[PDB]
């Protein structure tokens, strides 16, 4: 899968 | 309480100034929005030094040979380990599988984590090539602090001219080595110039804003704040993606001492931002004088698998949603076989999770231990050391240890079989001295206490360990096939891993307990949870959808609290129908802030809920159609139960414990004068027995512990 662990705002 | 230095109209900073706690925090957080408020925090502007148009990626060219061979002139590479947590014994194995005396492990402990620290000491104090940081940051889940803690080690390891490194890697406890070191070397030693950062690969405008790197934050108060909005340096790119990474100490010197635009305009606004190790190394480097030398490769393999993984488990943490990769499995072994591009480590590995899958990497990479070696299969875990002291703990874990210890006494006392005096009775003495999980096979066995109690036929003080384990109370009714395969009852519900990180299931009256459910394949189907207190109350029913594809299910019912001590009965009904039933256990609390419960405090806290029911809505009407009839005997002994404290109030308790509880044994760790208590290191179980897996020795001919 990709990276980066942020997932936004809620 | 001193005004502000601007007047402060930010919906995001007036939240967090009504939810910080402390006032040097609040000082903080409107310094900070005021500033930026003046356009004087973060830079506008930014030089960028790249020569190429564009991004580098120099590939490399995976063959076989290009790890095979023997190099003239190897690489040393400085290890820095990033670790928090109680799990020391599976540190200790990762890092015997990764030491070679030609490299050097630096090691940061979280400042919050005092007992790993204890254990990494005695590490450093082994090897000559091994240092703990004196400096300890508390490292929170997504912190400014990650960047700071890793800038801070790079300048002490160039400093350290002892210590002649040429790479820069990363690594926490759950990381674990998937090739050689040796293979390793070779790899490095073949590109030592290459610098290897893993990039997102996706849209670069989502990500970053599904990173928050527009956003402005402040660390503080073990908190990540959101404060407002920020704009993107201009004349820059902006890049990121994975921030565990292998840089060499060309690069690491130039972020180190460079004091050019770059360097120090991004320092200064990373301070301010979330996951910052994410993203700032990347930023750097592809717009530094060394952009020619990234390739798109940490080397790892990280076992993402978001719809387990982001469940916006970290907000009370950090004021954003976050996501974490998943623990390998045994199914996963086929993974670190693949020869598709390059990988040297992957993440992340729970041996309270699992530990099979650690075991065949490890011998996979280099072979079995010794017939009869003791301990293979086994994993221990402290989860309580004295020098932390009690008011580590909490009144509910005081009271269960202390309960657990009586427990293991009582079993002493009734194992010796004589008609003369007793040599196996002992008084408890002081608070428990340690706690540890145990776990065989994957299957989690229990507690295991080490306490201390006097003997009394000789009357000498005595150390001993009791492993304690629980009783089976999920049944299955039903006579006739479904779809469930189990239940339980706990708290801290991991969503990721899908069990609950209390282990033990260990509540209190002041507890909110969550009851689970496990589903197999099958159709659609619905069915009904009833929840019964220790007196035939019922507290709560609701139904629930099974889907089709649901694995696990899982609620909270709102029960006013307190809860009423005792053993209460969870059960499942499929219209009416029997289907399953479990029991939990509500213990009633001995200690009040750590000190024995007065009868006041008793009272209050185990007569049951304040507002004098469980819920709004009431349930008398379902007592006599599931056969639970209220005993007014038992409801009034009760009563008389919690008012009681001291010796009373301590049999109530251990009769509990004892009913929901087995003393599987309990060891010496020294000379005993009860003839038939066996020597702890001569056990299985004990925490004092061998386990060579996880023990470190004398550097071997080869350079290697393993
Ligand atoms: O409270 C904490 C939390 C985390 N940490 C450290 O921070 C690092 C990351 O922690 P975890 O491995 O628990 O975090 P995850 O499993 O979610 O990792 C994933 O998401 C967060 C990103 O920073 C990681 O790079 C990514 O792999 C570890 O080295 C860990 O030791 C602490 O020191 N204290
Ligand atoms: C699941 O139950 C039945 C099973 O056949 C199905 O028809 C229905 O659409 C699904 N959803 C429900 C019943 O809510
Ligand atoms: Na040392």
């Amino acid at each position: 899968e990709e990276e980066g662990a942020g997932g936004g705002q809620g | 309480d001193q005004p502000p230095k601007c007047d402060i109209s930010g919906k995001e900073a007036i939240s967090a100034l009504s939810r910080a706690k402390s006032k040097h925090c609040r000082q903080e957080i409107g310094e900070t929005y005021c500033r930026h408020k003046l356009g004087l925090l973060m830079p506008e502007k930014v030089t960028r030094f790249c020569p190429l148009e564009g991004k580098a990626n120099k590939n490399v060219q995976w063959d076989e040979d290009s790890v095979e061979y023997m190099p003239a002139n190897p690489v040393r590479i400085a290890f820095v380990l990033v670790v928090h947590g109680r799990a020391s014994r599976q540190l200790q194995r990762m890092f015997k599988a990764i030491y070679h005396k030609d490299h050097f492990y630096y090691i940061h402990v979280d400042k919050r984590s005092n007992y790993l620290h204890r254990q990494v000491l005695q590490v450093s104090r082994q090897y000559s090539n091994v240092r703990v940081t004196p400096w300890r940051m508390a490292t929170i889940w997504g912190g400014a602090s990650l960047l700071s803690t890793y800038l801070q080690s790079m300048r002490d390891l160039l400093e350290m001219t002892d210590w002649p490194w040429d790479f820069f890697i990363n690594l926490s406890a759950a990381d674990y080595p998937i090739r050689t070191n040796d293979q390793l070397v070779a790899f490095l030693s073949r590109y030592r110039d290459m610098n290897f950062l893993k990039s997102h690969g996706r849209d670069n405008a989502r990500f970053i804003r599904k990173q928050g790197l527009d956003r402005l934050f402040l660390e503080c108060d073990a908190h990540m704040w959101r404060l407002g909005d920020r704009r993107i340096p201009e004349g820059i790119a902006v890049d990121g993606g994975s921030d565990w990474f292998l840089l060499n100490r060309r690069f690491v010197e130039y972020v180190t001492f460079s004091t050019d635009d770059l360097v120090t305009k991004m320092k200064q606004f990373y301070s301010y931002t979330l996951l910052p190790a994410e993203s700032f190394f990347h930023t750097v480097l592809e717009n530094s004088p060394h952009c020619d030398t990234m390739v798109d490769n940490n080397l790892r393999i990280t076992n993402w698998n978001r719809k387990l993984g982001c469940k916006c488990q970290y907000k009370h943490i950090v004021d954003w949603c976050g996501c974490s990769p998943n623990d390998f499995k045994p199914q996963d072994f086929h993974r670190f076989q693949q020869t598709a591009r390059p990988t040297f480590f992957a993440r992340k590995f729970e041996a309270v999770v699992n530990q099979e899958i650690i075991g065949q990497l490890d011998y996979y990479l280099y072979g079995n231990y010794p017939a009869g070696t003791p301990g293979l299969r086994s994993y221990w875990e402290n989860v309580y050391d004295e020098p932390d002291g009690i008011h580590s703990l909490s009144d509910v874990t005081l009271t269960l240890y202390h309960s657990f210890a009586r427990l293991g006494l009582r079993r002493a006392e009734t194992s010796l079989h004589t008609d003369g005096e007793n040599s196996c009775r002992y008084y408890p003495m002081g608070h428990p001295a340690s706690v540890h999980l145990y776990f065989l096979a994957d299957r989690f066995q229990g507690f295991l206490i080490k306490h201390h109690a006097t003997n009394l036929a000789v009357s000498k003080l005595e150390t001993l360990e009791t492993w304690v384990m629980p009783k089976k109370v999920f049944k299955i009714a039903s006579p006739d096939f479904g779809r469930l395969q189990f239940s339980e009852v706990g708290t801290d519900w991991d969503a990721k891993e899908r069990l609950f990180r209390n282990f033990g299931g260990l509540l209190g009256p002041m507890d909110e307990p969550v009851g689970m459910q496990k589903w197999g394949k099958g159709p659609n189907v619905t069915v009904t949870v009833i929840w019964v207190d220790p007196v035939n109350v019922i507290a709560a029913t609701y139904d629930i959808l099974i889907e089709s594809t649901a694995e696990f299910t899982h609620y909270k019912p709102p029960l006013n609290l307190p809860l009423r001590p005792g053993v209460w009965t969870v059960k499942i009904l499929h219209h009416w129908v029997p289907v399953a039933e479990t029991k939990f256990l509500v213990a009633p609390l001995t200690f009040s802030n750590r000190q024995p419960i007065k009868p006041e405090e008793a009272l209050k806290l185990h007569n049951g809920p304040l507002r004098n029911a469980y819920m709004e809505q009431s349930f008398q009407s379902l007592n006599p159609v599931l056969s639970l009839p209220i005993n007014p005997a038992q409801v009034e002994q009760a009563r008389r139960n919690a008012a009681s404290t001291g010796t009373a109030l301590e049999g109530w308790l251990d009769s509990l414990v004892g009913g929901m509880w087995t003393a599987m044994d309990i060891c010496a760790t020294g000379p005993t004068a009860c003839p038939v208590m066996q020597t702890c290191s001569q056990t299985a179980w004990s925490s004092f027995s061998p386990d060579p897996k996880s023990e470190l020795g004398a550097v071997k001919p080869d350079g290697r512990l393993r």
